[PDB]
DNA sequence: TTTTTTTTT
């Protein structure tokens, strides 16, 4: 196979087979002939009809991926012969990125990066979409050579073509969200530090020049900024956010309005690779409760077994709370519930800092919860994992309860009042919606702690 | 064809399954590696014994299509195998529901 | 050379 890595066990890939067929059609007209003669031949052939047009575009595309010494010539021919502004090519790129990226041969990956950059420079329609789909293949919690290569490669395109990036509000927010998150992972070697600095400068310039566009991210932007707050460039940014927000934008009152704005789902989703999503969605829709062990083991083995992978866990947790909102039929079935997934992910934490970050991600929509603007499905997992862990693993219930109390003055002290109000609104609304009918039997349960059972029977009087 | 339909002596078995477990490798007296993999359908589970290199490629979670399989009893255990002219081909991973029970390979 | 109604105790 020319596009994909395959073992002898792997079935033949239908998409790879189709692209190879197309390349061989183009090749039948371009080999052994001059470049002018070749273009005359392709022009003629394309005119015969729309499927021939597809064959030729997909052919040239595949040659660009598989023949780097013919790539510049073939992109030139592609641009010339394409009748749909390279749209068929863009769909196929997105298809390759969403479905085949992990199997894509090194040469083909290198070439694809080259192609996208060439697409940006040409001002092709939809290129910004392609860049976002590309960014989604950069996995969080992964500092392998190939993943780091992709992070830097895409960043280089974005920075070199920053003027073009500024035309796309969504691409600005997405690039900032993506790189603010990856920065956390980029330390430990000289190579990682050098890349982090480039990512810092890039995010900082977009935040300062286009703050308002970055705000469409919503409150999770704050979580990401806190996680990089000790980096000098970001300390400066914070004092501007906290003390004179107006420099950032006249339309930016302060951090509160940002905390009171929900996070858009596309941002939470972009920090899971296609394979991560496919697996979690399958777990939360098709896996029967009681049958989840091997699925969990398989997921854990692939994504959560390295020390570097720890940061990936908050992304999964925000994704479960904010993106996976199961139908009524799933909720009323024996399907693996979101709270069980959450409980599983919490036990895979291998340090107290990871645990704390995980808990913050779980409760993140509790902090400033307004019942008319926020979805109750975002706050449901936390309360349900607390409730259902009472008997079996009372350790989990206890610690989350402790965190729920202590996060109020600690999350962001000048807004303790608001956070307190948020946690209260969350709790109230959880009762009003019958997610949990009674809050009392969670605070007096005999299987709890001496100190905590007391700490509970205090912090909220309304639950005795 | 489903796992539950597999019977001693049947051949030309074509089916799909997801692997749950890969066992330890043993060596035949003439130098072949053999390993037993537990695989499953929504109708239950069965062992497949896989000779040689493909045996090292198979991973738990793999969704595999078997063509021209045959079945036979080895050490009291109904077992599935790849026939002459047949093969194992991975067509996906993870996303398949299955039942562990019955285990058609129990003695 | 594609093993294969295969597998030393």
């Amino acid at each position: 196979g020319r596009l994909l890595l395959s073992t002898s066990l792997d079935a033949k890939d239908e998409l790879e087979e189709r692209l190879e067929r197309c390349m061989s059609i183009v090749t039948s007209m371009t080999a052994g002939v001059s470049e002018r003669e070749a273009n005359d031949a392709l022009n003629a052939y394309v005119c015969k009809g729309l499927p021939q047009h597809e064959e030729i575009c997909l052919g040239l595309f595949t040659l660009i991926l598989t023949e780097p010494a013919q790539a510049q010539k073939c992109y030139r021919d592609l641009a010339l012969v394409s009748r749909d502004g390279m749209n068929i090519v863009l769909n196929k790129i997105n298809q390759i990125l969403m479905e085949k990226y992990l199997k894509l041969q090194d040469t083909c990956r290198t070439q694809l990066v080259w192609l996208v950059r060439e697409l940006v420079k040409s001002g092709v329609l939809g290129a910004d979409g392609v860049c976002m789909t590309f960014m989604k293949q950069i996995a969080g919690g992964d500092v392998t050579a190939k993943n780091i290569w992709l992070a830097e490669s895409v960043l280089d395109i974005l920075t070199e073509q920053r003027e073009w990036v500024l035309k796309s509000s969504i691409l600005i927010a997405m690039a900032v969200y993506t790189y603010l998150r990856l920065i956390v992972d980029h330390h430990g070697t000289a190579q990682l530090q050098a890349l982090r600095q480039k990512e810092v400068d890039f995010c900082i310039s977009l935040l300062r020049e286009r703050f308002m566009e970055c705000l469409m991210i919503g409150r999770d932007l704050v979580r990401l900024l806190q996680n990089v707050a000790r980096i000098p460039e970001f300390e400066l940014l914070w004092k501007d956010i906290i003390h004179n927000p107006q420099a950032l934008s006249p339309q930016f009152t302060g951090i509160l309005q940002l905390l009171q704005s929900r996070t858009s789902r596309k941002f939470l989703a972009c920090r899971l690779t296609p394979d991560m999503e496919t697996k979690l969605l399958f777990m939360t829709s098709r896996v029967r409760f009681g049958q989840q062990k091997r699925y969990q083991d398989w997921f854990q083995r692939q994504y959560l077994s390295t020390p570097d992978s720890q940061s990936l866990r908050c992304d999964l947790i925000r994704y479960i709370c904010g993106v996976v909102h199961p139908s009524n039929e799933v909720l009323s079935s024996d399907i693996l519930p979101r709270w069980a997934i959450i409980g599983w992910l919490l036990t895979t934490c291998t340090s107290n800092v990871a645990a704390s970050n995980a808990k913050l991600a779980l409760f993140y929509d509790w902090l400033f919860f307004s019942p008319d603007k926020d979805s109750i499905m975002n706050i449901e997992p936390a309360i349900l994992v607390m409730h259902h862990s009472m008997k079996p693993h009372p350790a989990i219930t206890a610690t989350l309860l402790d965190f729920m109390c202590r996060i109020i003055p600690n999350f962001y002290p000048p807004l303790e009042g608001h956070v307190r109000q948020g946690v209260f609104s969350s709790l109230n609304h959880i009762v009003e919606k019958r997610v949990l009918a009674h809050l009392a039997p969670l605070f007096d349960n005999p299987k709890l702690d001496k100190e905590l059972r007391a700490m509970l029977r205090e912090k909220f009087p309304e639950f005795c | 064809t489903f796992v539950k339909d597999i019977k001693p002596g049947l051949k030309n078995l074509n089916l799909i399954f997801i692997v749950l477990e890969t066992g330890r490798v043993t060596k035949t007296k003439d130098g072949h590696e053999v390993r037993t993999c537990k695989v499953a359908d929504k109708t239950g589970s069965i062992n497949i014994s896989v000779w040689d290199d493909v045996g090292n490629l198979i991973q738990p979670g793999d969704i595999i299509r078997l063509t021209k399989g045959y079945a036979s009893v080895f050490k009291g255990c109904l077992t599935l195998y790849t026939g002459r002219g047949g093969d194992l081909q991975k067509i996906g991973e993870f996303c398949m529901v299955y039942s562990e029970v019955p285990n058609f390979s129990e003695p």
